[PDB]
DNA sequence: CTGGAGAATCCCGGTGCCGAGGCCGCTCAATTGGTCGTAGACAGCTCTAGCACCGCTTAAACGCACGTACGCGCTGTCCCCCGCGTTTTAACCGCCAAGGGGATTACTCCCTAGTCTCCAGGCACGTGTCACATATATACATCCTGT
DNA sequence: ACAGGATGTATATATGTGACACGTGCCTGGAGACTAGGGAGTAATCCCCTTGGCGGTTAAAACGCGGGGGACAGCGCGTACGTGCGTTTAAGCGGTGCTAGAGCTGTCTACGACCAATTGAGCGGCCTCGGCACCGGGATTCTCCAG
């Protein structure tokens, strides 16, 4: 598959953007590829558990909600 | 999970079970009794090993089936490798595109080893990155602990342009000649990069044959024995200068000569010619120790009317010394019947191990190790896990042997 | 990352200057306390023919030997930071904490 | 340092789209009323630390002096990201079959687990030694002195 | 020059901490017999989707290019930080030597916990319609030469 690249320059331009950076330097982008992907892969890897455990077959939002509590990264909005 | 070598004939056979005077055991390293024989093969072992008095000829005489080249394996087994063993069969050396006797001597040869040490540098790392100036580049290998330029010169530039070789490989580099190896593309063929130092010095050995040297000192790219495609090297041109030059190599420094063994299986088809010629291939200093074996007693020699032991003329048969192999009893059969079934996967019941060693004592022993299997899976038919004398009793009506399969012979067929 | 050729070129032209200083070679105080010029006297009008212009031996046939900048050891590698020689992995270390990008000597 | 353009915002008024709010109608879950064992609070009692010193010893913090080495600014110039216009492309559709894949609800039932015993053995505590650290006779062992 | 005393000094032996291993007793697990309730295990409902292949269309990427203005290194140089050193400050390593104040034990209530009622929040289900979201200007307000 290798759809790692759906993460596209303009997206992490706007996303840095976002962040106060003005100017990004040509190597900035496969970096960030990569730690974007590790995010992921960790909180995919706790979600997928948590539905696994549950004898669930759909990884419900609530699941990812508990596998970025767990990563520290609260995110409200969506039910917890 | 099945490798190109199974369970043969004489897989059990690890080696000679003698002890550290040449003593053999009642039953060690799947040698089971055959004790005087044994220790003989111990013996002729010994003195190979010691490698001074060349030139000598042993026969393996005995009743059929008598483990007289289970003796063989187990002496080349203890020998164990870097010592050239080998066996061919009475029959392989009636060839066409060579004469017999030419045949027998490059046998002979090939059962000499030469041994020679080798000092050079190899190189193993991974490839960072190859340039080219349309001509001189520059090269960058990488290891777990460094990594270093090189300047690419004629002869590399040349040979990674003609091979596909690009950054990111794990390759090997002779400075001697600069062939080009890669071992795995990358990180996961893939694989990992190597350790240590980039350039290190590496001793090889090679335990090259007189046959390989000839065979590469014959023709332009005359390595052509992977197909033996040479009909016969030419005697005492390029055959005994090789030997001279060997002489040289020896008590010098250079390099040292490893007698190997042969062992010339069924000898009794070989003809009165080939036997004229043992009579003086055994009297030279490079001649290796053989052994040979013979269940014929006193038989026609191929090629004359004469009645000879073995069907081996007498003024050979004066030459050389025979090793005797007595008859198994019981307890001998059964203990070879049980390392064989251990051999294999197959676990006999007592009184089934009482009832094939009464059934290998009456017809011969072959049949017994044969029926093993048989029954082995005959069991496995049923739904069984043990061997159990009801099977071996099928497989003993279903499978016949000669003995009884010759009897039964009430029924007259073309002739 | 990886240094120029310029920087490698200037460092060994600055060592074989220091080569030469005689004075002292890291730190000339040692105590502060007809005056002729320097080697320019002729260095800034140099002549043309026999002189110490053309009396340079020039390059040598003989190809440089590749010996380790650390211990003075043959060395087969070369470090990508600087091109300076190394012999061992232990050398390869003991420059790159000494000399590097960052430092020359 | 202004002009002089010139885009970009950005007021500001306009207008339907659709979420926000509200209202209705039950369901369920918090309240009520009352009984019933604990929780823990509080009143002693013990004795373990915690604190408070004091003295002697000396490591250590410390100030000073004194280079060297590293920090900062400057400079040059030279690569590599920015701005912006063009070709590419993927991301939205829309299409055209015919039905299930799976969370969600629900009802038996039944193994599993609480509760609550009585015990007895296995783990906190007291005591017996043994490995390393300490302080001291000692048999020579090196200057000093009669000689 | 020597024969013997007058001091050192590692050397070998009996005495100080610690930490493991052992040995009793008393709590905490284990063992057993009842009694739910929980959860497993089908069996039904309601979602609203499902995939392949393929045609179409618009903007988000993707790419080219110029070029500018920043990212790097070199140069220099002037603080400034580490490096000894001589001083002195005060930690700390053992002591003594009280007293709060943990830690406990016991006692005995108020305080929860059910619990069976009772019932009114509160939750979903619709309806409605102001309120943001976007158009359309029209001023303004930065940005960028260009002088
Ligand atoms: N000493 C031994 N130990 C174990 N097995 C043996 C021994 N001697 C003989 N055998 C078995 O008996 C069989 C005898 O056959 P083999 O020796 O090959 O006959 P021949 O030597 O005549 O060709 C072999 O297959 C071997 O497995």
């Amino acid at each position: 598959r290798d759809n790692i690249q759906g993460i596209t320059k303009p997206a992490i331009r706007r996303l840095a953007r976002r962040g106060g950076v003005k100017r990004i330097s040509g190597l900035i982008y496969e970096e960030t590829r990569g730690v974007l992907k590790v995010f992921l892969e960790n909180v995919i890897r706790d979600a997928v558990t948590y539905t696994e455990h549950a004898k669930r077959k759909t990884v419900t939002a609530m699941d990812v909600v508990y596998a970025l509590k767990r990563q520290g990264r609260t995110l409200y909005g969506f039910g917890g | 999970v099945t490798r190109i070598e199974r369970i043969g004939a004489h897989s059990h056979i690890r080696g000679l079970g003698l002890d550290d005077a040449l003593e053999p055991r009642q039953a060690s390293q799947g040698m089971v009794g055959q004790l005087a024989a044994r220790r003989a093969a111990g013996v002729v072992l010994e003195m190979i090993r010691e490698g001074k008095i060349a030139g000598r000829a042993v026969l393996i005489a005995g009743q059929p089936g008598t483990g007289k080249t289970a003796i063989a394996m187990g002496m080349a087994q203890a020998l164990g490798p870097d010592t050239p063993f080998t066996a061919i069969a009475g029959s392989e050396i009636f060839s066409l595109e060579m004469s017999k006797t030419e045949a027998l001597t490059q046998a002979f040869r090939r059962s000499i080893g030469v041994r020679i040490k080798e000092e050079t540098e190899i190189i193993e790392g991974e490839v960072v990155e190859i340039q080219i100036d349309r001509k001189v580049g520059k090269l960058t290998l990488k290891t777990t602990e460094m990594e270093t330029i090189y300047d690419l010169g004629t002869k590399m530039i040349e040979s990674l342009t003609k091979d596909k070789v690009q950054a990111g490989d794990v390759i090997t580099i002779d400075k001697a000649t600069g062939k080009i190896s890669k071992l795995g593309r990358s990180f996961t063929k893939f694989v990992q990069c190597p350790d240590g130092e980039l350039q290190k010095r590496k001793e090889v050995v090679h335990t090259v044959s007189l046959h390989e040297i000839d065979v590469i000192n014959s023709r332009t790219q005359g390595f052509l024995a992977l197909f033996s495609g040479d009909t016969g090297e030419i005697k005492s041109e390029v055959r005994e200068q090789i030997n001279a030059k060997v002489a040289e190599w020896r008590e010098e420094g250079k390099a040292e000569i490893i007698p190997g063994v042969l062992f010339i299986d069924e000898v009794h088809m070989l003809d009165i010619e080939s036997f004229s010629f043992l009579n003086r291939a055994l009297e030279s200093d490079m001649a290796p120790v053989l052994i040979m074996a013979t269940n014929r007693g006193i038989t026609r020699i191929r090629g004359t009317s004469y009645q000879s032991p073995h069907g081996i003329p007498i003024d050979l048969l004066d030459r050389l010394l025979i090793v005797s192999t007595t008859p198994y009893s019981e307890k001998d059969t059964k203990q070879i019947l049980r390392i064989r079934c251990e051999e294999e996967d197959v676990e006999m019941s007592e009184d089934a191990y009482t009832v094939l060693t009464r059934i290998g004592l009456e017809t011969s022993l072959r049949y017994a190790i044969q029926l093993i299997t048989a029954a082995s899976l005959v069991c496995r038919k049923r739904k069984g896990t043990e061997v159990q004398v009801d099977d071996i009793k099928r497989v003993y009506s279903l499978f016949l042997d000669e003995s009884r399969s010759t009897q039964y012979m009430k029924e007259y067929q073309d002739a | 990352r990886v240094l120029d050729r310029a920087a490698r070129q200037r460092r060994i032209n600055r060592q074989l200057e220091a080569l030469e200083n005689d004075n002292f070679q890291d730190d000339p105080h040692a105590g502060l306390p007809n005056f002729q010029a320097l080697l320019e006297e002729q260095n800034l009008s140099v002549a043309e023919g026999p002189n110490y212009l053309t009396a340079c031996a020039g390059p040598p046939s003989r190809p440089q030997r590749p010996f380790c900048a650390v211990c003075g050891f043959p060395s087969p590698y070369t470090c990508v930071s600087c091109g300076a020689r190394y012999c061992t992995v232990r050398c390869l270390g003991t420059h790159q904490e000494t000399r590097c990008l960052k430092w020359t000597v």
